[PDB]
């Protein structure tokens, strides 16, 4: 496979494009820079924040499992103590994929989903 | 180990490859317009590359430290992981339940 | 043990709680059943129970057996078999073993299942709730509990319905017998507590009837004591009195459903017939070796990890549904035969009959071809259970919830389906006649004959001749009109006398409220004549030679006194807005003329008349003069005023229909409730089945293959910038198309205030 490349590398090479709008909105006829003097002091500002904490759950959350949920909710109460900066939920917050349901019956899958 | 050689393969495919999607679109098709967004060309800084088919970890490659949450409920825990991005330590939790 | 009532997993792996009957009692048991898995590998290992073996997989394998709890342990831990090392995948290994269990054990059967191998008179309690209102009701109490005018419209209320249904009451009587008292309402903590008084008064020997369709089951069964054996089920106090009473013919029918198809009476669900037939079908694969396709967990079929993967064929499967639907529009002077079709997927199925990669296995096929034998057989002699079941069989080869669902079994079906239509337009045509139109329900038929009385003899003899070829054995064929005369160009844009005239027409909608009825006017007319002529060509002896002369004079005197009315009063606002053009679902074009308007609709509806092209387009000519545009100005060419939006293959359960509907050039009427039964299609059902077909759409436009602009050649590589004949690439789903559906589906949304689609399409662009 190709040899990857380092960050810096590629940003140094490529002309150290804001790629991202961290620093600016580009425009057809200005593409906007990483400049280098705000870079160093937001990377000086990210050092001293040492209480900044993201934290990620794990993947296929099924909202619909009370096993799930419960899980959660002791997991939450600990985070309620000391809140993060960031919380990634994430991945098929439903047991069974959501569908165009079959039949009238039981509640609708997107009513479900709702609920 | 088989558990860190098959993750070690992973990332190192996924950041020498340098896009989150090396299949063909006949096998994961890509909106044609957004496929920009899959490409990592300027390696990041950091990776939540989640997947429920392996096992967690915190690998570092090319100075990118990419992360696996694996799966919420697994071998009776919740599972959790903490980045701290102040110093890039990334300290896994668990819930037994 | 020797019957079952019920089977549950218990909170251990592997382990099965069971309530089960013998000696009259019921006894509460417990069971151990190994996990049953298969393997494939293209090389050989064996470390090790694992079993060598041979069966024919869905479009190296080894059976597999172990108790679930070391399966689990080793297989979620361990460097083990089930981890890596050359595997194509496990196949069965998503079947829960309560699901297992009712497959081999069934009804008529801790305990080991190594050695388990393959009259009801007993109480009943009661627990449905409507949301608040919980009711609470027993075979065994002579007082009912219905919590948040009460009390003496229930009594009366309770009389007069028991009067109603006595005979249904006494002879189920002896499942559940009458009359007792009432009561009514942290109020939720009587349901678990009157819940043990239940059980306090009834260890065993009792059988607890949950809910009805206002369903919050899993909720229920939290309130509920989970220890009981559960049937699961899913001023207006009649309806709650109307299900008290309704309560044994449930018992009989959920009795001869179990005792037909070995299922136990708390397993089997009433609410899907589909359940039934998949563990049905389980059975008789199994026995003769498929690996079964069985899915728990999601709709797609467990053909192992495979079925995870976007692949185009599959998506092409699952995207694709039209019928090549015939329409033949004209004028028919010929008697017209407007055949209904009924069991026509059925009638594919038994009478239907590697290299090809989208058709389903045809060892299962063949299964379910003798096994829908089987089940018809039963129903003509009278089995109300198989009867139903080849009825439901329709839902089931659609529904994606059925246990045993296959994308390529609903295709393989579906494609054989359209070549059973093609093949019985094939066969009527051949038996002299000719096909105005046909699709997957109806069927309108040129007779080549003249006279209704005449020919009630010789339609049947044609009916007959068509069901005696053994290609449509099983067909519903059923004539539903005859039409003396028959003007024609889709199934919404008609008019014809019956035996008496009927009209009805999506083009009358776009014109203007003034014009409306004079469009009505005009076609009564146009009936009239056509009608006269040929009575009188045939008291003489295409007959319609000459039709236009008996009314196009005063035709246009009409529409030139019109004319000078439009230009007094389209802007005079006492008058405009019946002037004023109807917004509607495919609402195609803007138009800035409404008289001529209704001019081009009257002249296309009589420009049908293949016979009489000339004297119609000659006095079209002589109209479009009053407005000084030329007789092929592209202002007066006829473009048809609406935009079909066809949902393909909606599902009417109440009667298991299977119709393309579609949002535009049906009434609306049709669109909120079933064409055959007139039971209404739910709001939420409906936009769900909208969303599917625009999102499908959205990936077919995203999915498909690019095709070159002048040779037509498909782009197979993926990185050239143009085809080697110099031609540019350009796509088989041109982008216009789609942004024209898109257009189409905000004014459908937008008509009938679609909030769930309107806020999917919000959700596009934003
Ligand atoms: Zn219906
Ligand atoms: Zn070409």
């Amino acid at each position: 496979l190709p040899p990857g490349e380092r960050r810096e590398i590629t940003l140094e090479t490529i002309g150290n494009l804001d790629l991202l709008g961290i620093h600016g909105i580009s425009n057809n006829n200005f593409i906007a820079r990483l400049d280098k003097d705000l870079k160093i002091r937001l990377h000086l500002l990210e050092k001293e924040l040492t209480d900044h904490k993201f934290v990620i759950l794990g993947a296929n959350l099924f909202l619909d499992d009370l096993k799930i949920m419960t899980a959660l909710s002791k997991i939450l109460q600990k985070l309620n103590d000391d809140p993060p900066t960031l919380l990634i939920w994430q991945g098929s917050f439903t047991s069974v994929p959501v569908f165009a349901s079959m039949s009238s019956r039981n509640i609708s899958s997107s009513t479900q989903f709702k609920n | 180990p088989q558990k860190v050689q098959e993750t070690r393969k992973l990332v190192k495919t996924i950041l020498d490859q340098g896009h989150l999607s090396p299949f063909l679109d006949s096998l994961r098709p890509i909106s044609w317009d957004l496929d920009h967004t899959l490409t990592l060309c300027p390696i990041p800084s950091t990776m939540v590359l989640c997947d429920t088919t392996s096992a967690q970890f915190d690998l570092t490659y090319n100075g990118c430290k990419v992360i696996n949450p694996g799966s919420f409920i697994h071998n009776r825990r919740a599972r959790y992981m903490e980045y701290v991005p102040s110093s890039k330590k990334t300290i896994q939790e668990e819930i037994y339940i | 043990t020797w019957e079952v009532l019920q089977y549950k997993d218990s909170g251990e792996p592997g382990v099965l709680e069971v309530f089960v009957t013998i000696n009259g009692k019921v006894q509460n048991i417990t069971f151990h059943i190994p996990k049953t898995i298969y393997m494939k590998f293209k090389s050989q290992t064996m470390p090790l129970l694992i079993e060598k073996s041979s069966a024919s997989l869905p479009n190296q394998l080894f059976k597999i057996t172990l108790p679930e709890s070391v399966f689990l342990e080793e297989k979620e831990n361990c460097t083990s078999i089930f981890n890596d090392e050359n595997v194509l995948g496990v196949f069965e290994g998503t079947i829960t073993p309560h699901q297992r269990a009712i497959m081999d054990l069934g009804a008529s059967v801790g305990f080991e299942m190594k050695d388990l191998s393959m009259g009801f008179s007993m109480d009943i309690g009661y627990l449905l709730h409507f949301p608040e209102f919980f009711s609470l009701f027993k075979s065994w109490g002579d007082t009912i509990t219905i919590l948040v005018i009460n009390a003496s419209s229930l009594g009366q209320i309770y009389k007069q319905m028991f009067e109603k249904k006595k005979g249904k009451i006494e002879t189920y009587s002896y499942l559940v017998d009458i009359n007792f008292e009432f009561v009514y309402f942290k109020l939720y903590r009587r349901l678990s507590q009157e819940t043990t008084k239940l059980k306090e008064e009834r260890g065993l020997q009792f059988l607890l009837l949950l809910q009805s369709p206002f369903i919050t089951k899993l909720l229920g069964t939290i309130r509920l004591l989970n220890q009981m054996p559960i049937v699961k089920l899913s001023t207006l106090l009649k309806k709650l009195v109307n299900h008290v009473l309704s309560s044994g013919s449930w018992i009989s029918h959920l009795i001869k459903l179990s005792q037909y198809s070995n299922i136990p009476i708390c397993n089997l669900r009433l609410d899907s017939m589909d359940y039934i037939i998949d563990v049905l079908y389980a059975r008789k694969l199994k026995k003769e070796n498929i690996v079964l396709w069985w899915n728990e967990k999601a709709p797609l079929p467990d053909h192992g990890g495979i079925q995870n993967d976007f692949d185009l064929n599959t998506s092409w499967i699952m995207n694709d549904s039209e019928f090549p639907k015939i329409n033949n529009s004209g004028v028919y002077d010929n008697v017209v035969l407007d055949v209904g079709v009924d069991n026509l997927t059925v009638n594919t199925i038994l009478t239907s009959a590697e290299f090809v990669h989208d058709a389903f296995s045809n060892d299962a096929l063949n299964v379910l071809r003798g096994m829908l034998k089987e089940w018809w057989d039963e129903a003509l002699k009278e089995n109300s259970t198989a009867d139903l079941l080849v009825n439901s069989l329709a839902s089931w080869v659609q529904n994606p919830n059925a246990k045993l669902f296959d994308g390529l079994l609903r295709y393989h079906v579906h494609n054989l389906t359209k070549k059973a239509l093609l093949q019985l337009v094939n066969e009527f045509s051949a038996l002299g006649s000719t096909i105005v139109y046909a699709d997957r329900n109806q069927i309108l038929i040129k007779t080549n004959k003249y006279s209704p009385e005449n020919c009630y003899a010789y339609s049947q003899y044609m009916m007959k001749a068509v069901r005696t070829n053994p290609m449509f054995s099983y067909l519903d064929l059923n004539i539903k009109r005859y039409w003396d005369l028959l003007i024609w160009m889709d199934k919404f844009n008609f008019s014809g006398l019956a035996c008496t005239a009927v009209s009805q027409w999506q083009l009358k909608k776009f014109l203007s409220p003034i014009y409306q009825p004079e469009f009505e006017d005009w076609m009564m007319i146009i009936l009239d004549s056509m009608l006269k002529t040929k009575q009188s060509y045939l008291k003489l002896n295409n007959s319609l030679n000459g039709f236009s002369h008996l009314f196009s004079k005063p035709l246009m005197k009409r529409v030139k006194k019109l004319f000078k009315n439009q230009q007094e009063f389209i802007l005079d606002p006492q008058y405009e807005a019946d002037y004023v053009i109807p917004v509607l679902p495919g609402s195609h074009l803007n138009v800035k003329n409404p008289l001529l308007e209704l001019v081009k609709s009257l002249c296309h509806v009589m420009l049908l008349s293949k016979s009489t092209i000339l004297e119609i387009r000659t006095l079209r000519k002589e109209l479009l003069k009053i407005f000084e545009l030329r007789e092929f100005a592209k202002v007066a060419e006829f473009k048809d005023p609406s935009l079909s939006l066809v949902v393909p293959d909606f599902l009417c359960e109440y009667c298991f229909f299977i119709s393309d509907i579609d949002f535009c050039k049906a009434a609306p009427e049709s669109i909120f409730s079933c064409v055959r039964c007139h039971k209404a299609f739910n709001q939420v059902l409906l936009q769900e089945h909208l969303i599917q077909k625009l999102r499908s759409d959205i990936e077919s436009y995203l999915i498909q293959d690019l095709r070159c602009s002048r040779c037509h050649k498909v782009k197979r590589d993926y990185m050239s910038a143009h085809c080697p004949c110099a031609g540019a690439w350009e796509g088989t789903l041109p982008r216009e198309s789609i942004v024209q559906k898109l257009n189409v589906f905000k004014q459908v949304a937008k008509y009938y205030g679609f909030d769930i689609l309107l806020s999917c399409i919000a959700d596009l662009t934003i």
